[PDB]
RNA sequence: UUAUGCUAUCAGGUGGAUGGCUCGGCUCAAGAGCUUAUGAAGGACGUGCCAAGCUGCGAUAAGCCCGGGGUAGGUG
RNA sequence: GAGUGUGACAGUCACUUAGAUGUACGCCAAAAGACCGGAACAUGUCCCUGAGUACCGUGCGUUGGAUAUCGUGCGUGAAUCUGGGGGGCACCAACCUCCAAAACUAAAUACUCCUUGAGACCGAUAGCGAAAUAGUAGGGUGACCGAACGCUGAAAAGUACCCCGAGAAGGGAGGUGCAAAGUGCCUGAAACCUGAUAGUGAUGGAACGAUACGGCAUGAAAGGAUCUCUGGCAUGAAGGAAUCAUUCGCGAGGAUGUAGUACGAAUGUCACUGCCAGUGUCGUAUCUUACGUUUUGAAGAACGGGCCAGGGAGUGUAUCUUGGUGGCAAUGGCUAACCUUUUAUCUGGGCAGCCGAAGCGAAAGCAACAUGUGCGCAGCCUUUUGGCGAGGCACGACGUAU
RNA sequence: UGGGGCCCCGAAAAUUGACGGGGCUCAAGUCGACCACCGAUACCACGGAGUACCGCAAGGUAAUCUCGUAGGAAGGCGUUG
RNA sequence: CCCUAACUGGAGUCCGGUGAAGCUUACAUUCUAGUGCACAGUCUAGAGACCUCUAGGGGGAAGUGAAGACCCCGUGGAGC
RNA sequence: AAGAGCAUAAGUCAGCCUGACGUUAUUCAGCAUAGCAGUGGAUGACGAGACGAAAGUCGGCUCUAGCGAACUUUUGAGCC
RNA sequence: GGAGAUCGUGAGCUGGGUUUAGACCGUCGUGAGACAGGUCGGUUACUAUCUACUAGAGGUGCCCGAGGUCUGCGGGUAAGC
């Protein structure tokens, strides 16, 4: 298919205006108790570990989501578990760094949670299977790399 | 087309079975049977028989680009803004032969002075140009 | 609102045009004017038959210190030389600057609402 | 105690659909790209303790020798 | 936390996986050296610079190549730097541009026997024809055509012993197994066949059924418990008596009153009762001569189907047109190839180009209204009849062709 | 003698058979009138469903809506992923 | 042939064993007439009809075999 | 041809003439309603005339048949 | 005597004619070929499901159980011409 530039871009704004929302984040199946928007300082690029991940996630209140997401990862039906499509999969935190640091391998073996620098930042990600409100974690870095990101 | 629609329906919206079938529930293929069968459909769509005129060669024919004086006198001042042209003695003289365009037509109103150099311009383009104060002068 | 008007709504994907015109046969409803469904009405026009104005008819077609409902986008293509205000749907970057530089102002359907549901001396464009 | 029968259900036979699984297939992408008179590919025949087909091998015939990996079982 | 196996859903049991390693022969390979040398200047009555070739006539093929593509059959056929060719019919002149008829040349590109990866692909009558003892069985003299067959269980624990039987068949008894799933063995449909149960049945009429009422059998679950059966009372729409009296009418009967009374679908309430809804079959009453198709007309003595199961018919590319929904919008819109890929996503670029922006005309060529006027819907205002009036309608003016 | 009603002769066909059949004679036939009843999904009434348009919504209206082949339009059910 | 008869062997009939195929939407015990695309076992109105089995030859099922080869049509072919 | 039209004439004769003219726009009717070719046939317009005192009439012969696309060639005037 | 029964009757027969492919004669046609002209030659497929009829049986129905002898609702005839 195909989206013209600017009506993509305004689809990627509107899909990270809704990451703000609590209504949407809390209304797309999110568990947490955070107050939206969760922006974080820029120390979270160069932790290199799981378990700092982990830390972060418990305490900014998102690991819910993410046991939510293991927990739930389930066995899909049909054909698709032949075809390499075994579980289905849940989709809990959306983490965007500055820039390649090394929490891009630190929450990387998160249970659902994707994890992109601020180029990186399709509209998917932002809003997976048309529905806006992906619980999303961003930092200083990216606040600060966004200012024309899609103008 | 609606294939689910018409899972039922035999025929799927199209009469008898004996039709759909091939190019004769069409009357050829193509734009075929001008002459015949489908002249006034020719006649509707512009199939008609026939030529007319000639073609002189590409490589001497030439389509010029063309601008209105009102087009360069209302937004004369968004070239001075973009850099296409300044604004000397309080007349904003436009080149147009970096702009692209190589003629000028007086359509509609001139009201600034400006010192307007191009190709070639229309008659009434040149008065227009000469009543409100400016000039035109040909660039080679 | 009718099963036709039910059809025309729920047709629209923008959240923001189907609040404008529920909102809009509400204000209609409570204030008893027709200014507001007929704006309704507009909205709920095929979207390819909006209006998209641009600033040469409404230089040509108004005066000093007018009110201007425009049910679609005002686009750029003309001189503004007086200050007018223009509720519409959407704005031309070119058009809002230069409304801006004309003195005017730009608000939506929305705004001009809240600023007077009775809609006085709102001329509608198109 | 009405046979030959009729219809509906039930049990069983014949049968191999549906469901489930699948070491196969198809499509697309990325690499790599010649071999043969120093006798190829392809084929015929032979080749196993009991071995008919396929596969592998060629009278040294489901194999022989040497360097590396693997190491406790192997004998398609 | 990609999966796969494992006696059922496995990140932590195994293989693994992210990441680190080792790696002979080969492949590439920069520093450091040896090898031949290259580039200008002035010079001139000097020399060389591709032949059956360039070109031309004619014929044919081919091409978009039109008197203006390339090929080549026949015929002709040059010039040598003071030279020769091209500049879409030919010749003359100017101007611009190049040096044929000899030769080589990576990369960007094309394809998939093969290797690896991936999949909104197929899931065994599908996907290759072949889940391959498959180009096999089989067919054809031959070129060549061409199938069907997948599933035990976790583990064979694959049925010991006994009886019948002529029997290494098979059957019963018996056992393994959670379960016979008991050797093409998972679940195990219908067609078809055998037996049992219910109803009916040797006096009986046929599109096999629909509707209503009964007989027989069932009605455990999933359906009802103010639900089923039988009555009283209250309100009762449309309709509306019987009987009696009067009068009319030749008569059958009508009118008037009784009486819009008693009644009357249904809506409530109180007793009463334990069945009812439903299912199978049979009977009685009314209605229907099947289904699809060709047909003006079908139950047709018009065509299709013995029956059952599965498979079986509006799909893609390119291009034009129009709707619904959106983005951006005269300072317009979109980008195509392609670069960026951290492996096909994606983010940022990509202004070449297409459409719009000025049309008319074959062509040369020329080139318009940023509203001059009237009416007037929605809408706003208003002494509610008028006023203003976007869009709309009708003129006027102007560009160009004739 | 003329004008009328009904009936009769004219009037013979091939499987046994057709007032629909039984049958019917001041009729169960024909003609001129009449009475009462039967008999539809029509009409009326009640309760319900759907549709059309309007209303912000509750809801309002429909004697002036409800059949349907070729066909157009709208809304839904199902399989696989 | 008038005009058929008797006899012989093989079938058939009956019995034991073995053992297919072709028609088939369904129902179907029919007969007459009418109607219906004007040639009906199924409609309409009558009349008959207890069911099952065996043998018989073929009246009917416009019986089965078969996308009519006669006629026409096709901007369908081939040969001459 | 057939039908319609026409009498101080749309007939006949005589005088003078060449409108049996170049260019161009609508609407009809071929083709009701209701698309459809080249053509006609009625109104006009620009420029030229004829006859006539003038009004007028004349775009042939009173009206309705006597004819033909695209391509190609030839010809006429002036141009690209 | 005539006529009807799919000009009754080919799952009964025949195959003489017409209406295939071969050939001859005459006449047409330049010719291939044609003739509502003639002549010679020229493949008759089927194991009967249902119904109808013809005969032969087995049952139930009726009925104290069985047997025997009769009656006659009906059906048929040309039983003679
Ligand atoms: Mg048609
Ligand atoms: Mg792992
Ligand atoms: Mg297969
Ligand atoms: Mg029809
Ligand atoms: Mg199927
Ligand atoms: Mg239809
Ligand atoms: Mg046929
Ligand atoms: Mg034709
Ligand atoms: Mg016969």
């Amino acid at each position: 298919e195909k989206v013209n530039t600017k009506e993509r871009r305004y689809a990627i704004r509107s899909a990270i205006a809704a990451t703000t929302d609590p209504t949407l984040v809390s209304l797309r199946g999110h568990i947490f108790e955070a107050e939206l928007p969760i922006v974080a300082v820029n120390d979270l690029e160069s932790l290199e570990r799981t378990k700092q991940v982990i830390e972060f996630l418990e305490a900014a209140g998102l690991y819910e989501d993410v046991l939510r997401a293991k927990y739930g990862r389930h066995i899909r039906a049909g054909r698709g578990k032949l075809r390499g499509r075994k579980y289905k999969h849940k989709k809990s935190v959306l983490i965007v760094a500055g820039e390649n640091t090394p929490i891009l391998k630190a929450a990387r073996n998160l249970s659902g949670v994707d994890v992109v620098t601020v180029d990186s930042l399709n509209a998917e990600l932002l809003a997976p299977g048309t529905h806006a409100g992906r619980l999303t974690v961003w930092t200083e870095s990216a606040i600060g790399k966004l200012e024309g990101a899609f103008q | 087309m609606d294939t689910k629609k018409f899972r039922g329906s035999r025929t799927c919206g199209g009469g008898t079975h004996k039709n759909r079938r091939g190019a004769g529930n069409r009357g050829g293929r193509g734009k075929a049977g001008g002459c015949k069968h489908h002249f006034v459909r020719a006649m509707m769509r512009g199939y008609s028989y026939g030529k007319h005129g000639f073609k002189r060669p590409d490589e001497v024919s030439r389509d010029v680009s063309i601008v209105n004086v009102g087009e360069l006198d209302e937004l004369a001042s968004y070239l001075v803004e973009e850099g296409l042209a300044e604004v000397k003695d309080g007349a904003y003289h436009i080149n147009l032969e970096n702009l692209g365009i190589e003629k000028v037509l007086g359509s509609g109103r001139v009201t600034k002075n400006l010192v307007v150099t191009s190709e070639e311009f229309s008659a009434s383009a040149r008065e227009k140009i000469e009543n409100a104060g400016g000039s035109c002068i040909d660039a080679e | 609102m009718g099963k036709k008007s039910l059809v025309k709504l729920t047709r629209k994907t923008n959240p923001r045009i189907v609040s404008l015109i529920l909102t809009l046969k509400e204000r209609a409803n409570g204030d008893s004017a027709p200014i507001w469904k007929d704006i309704a009405k507009r909205l709920e026009a095929p979207s390819r038959n909006y209006a998209a104005v641009n600033i040469s008819k409404i230089n040509r077609h108004t005066a000093e210190d007018d009110v201007l409902l425009i049910p679609g986008k005002v686009l750029g293509a003309g001189l503004l030389d007086h200050p007018v205000t223009i509720a519409a749907l959407t704005f031309s970057d070119s058009a809002f600057e230069k409304i801006t530089e004309a003195g005017g102002k730009c608000l939506s359907l929305e705004e001009i609402m809240e600023a007077n549901p009775k809609g006085s001396g709102i001329r509608i464009f198109r």
